[PDB]
């Protein structure tokens, strides 16, 4: 609530200071309430296109690929980078039945 | 209880034999020139199931 | 108004090592969080510069245990009677939330510059 609907952000009644170098975004009740939202609105649809450009043509993919592992952490990086916990991008490295349900 | 121990036998013999001779007449028809052109263009030689059809057929039904 | 830690925190006692090996009796500070569950120290400290592990006690009798840290950040940390320097590695394995709380206390509620 922070967060108008443009991306410009406004509160910092809250927030402590420290050393410079050394600041904590605490974002777990942000992403999480908003997780529901990523996929009705389809907000990664201009990721297809040819420099995430919503005007470009599509990215056309080699038809033998089945990897994208470099590219399903590179994902998470632009858009997760302060989510803080291991993201395994196959499932067969996880650790427990509550890390699958994470990673997925 | 012998008598069915018997024909259960001579019945996987026929369902054995049956199995064999699918999976070597669906084998035989696999024009290997334009398959073995996409097995090895692969980097291991694994690709996905759904393009074998889709780039090695003969035929369209549409 | 989401708070951080909207309570504080207490304890500081101990130790923990310095030589993963060594850790003789006596080496560093350990800091906070009796933990309700027993006891969980969220964060450490240290006098010196240089420390790999530690073996900082615990309760019952496999007390004994590898405390890591990570690679440090340090502060002025002006104790109120004079200056001193202070080293701060975090316990390997700490999440933002708790690294916030700890930070909270010991700079809002101490002398830090
Ligand atoms: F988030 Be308000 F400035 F208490
Ligand atoms: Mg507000
Ligand atoms: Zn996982």
């Amino acid at each position: 609530d922070n967060q108008d609907l443009n991306g410009n952000w406004y509160d910092f009644g809250d927030f402590i200071q420290t050393t410079p170098g050394s600041g904590v975004p605490v974002v777990d009740s942000y992403y999480s309430l908003l997780m529901p939202i990523l996929t009705l609105t389809r907000a990664l649809t201009a990721e297809s296109h040819v420099d995430t450009d919503l005007t470009k043509p599509y990215i056309k993919w080699d038809l033998l690929k089945y990897d994208f592992t470099e590219e399903r952490l590179k994902l998470f990086d632009r858009y997760f980078k302060y989510w803080d916990q291991t993201y395994h991008p196959n499932c067969v490295n996880c650790l427990d039945d509550r890390c699958i349900l994470h990673c997925a | 209880q012998m008598y069915k121990q018997a024909r259960s036998e001579d019945k996987r013999a026929k369902v054995t034999s049956a199995m064999q001779t699918m999976l070597f007449t669906m084998l035989r028809k696999l024009d290997n020139d334009a398959l073995n052109n996409i097995i090895n263009n692969a980097r291991d030689g694994c690709v996905p199931l759904n393009i074998i059809p889709l780039t090695t057929a003969a035929k369209l039904m549409v | 108004n989401n708070e951080l830690s909207p309570v504080a925190l207490r304890q500081m006692s101990c130790a923990a090592g310095t030589t993963q090996t060594a850790c003789t009796d006596d080496n560093a500070l350990a800091y906070y969080n009796t933990t309700k569950g027993g006891r969980f120290v969220l964060a450490l400290l240290s006098d010196l510069q240089d420390l790999k592990w530690a073996r900082f006690p615990k309760s019952d009798g496999t007390g004994t245990i590898y405390t890591e840290l990570e690679p440090p950040c340090r502060f002025v940390t002006d104790t109120p009677k004079g200056p001193k320097v202070k080293y701060l590695y975090f316990i390997k394995g700490l999440n933002n939330l708790n690294r916030g709380m700890v930070l909270g206390s010991l700079a809002a509620t101490v002398r830090l510059q």
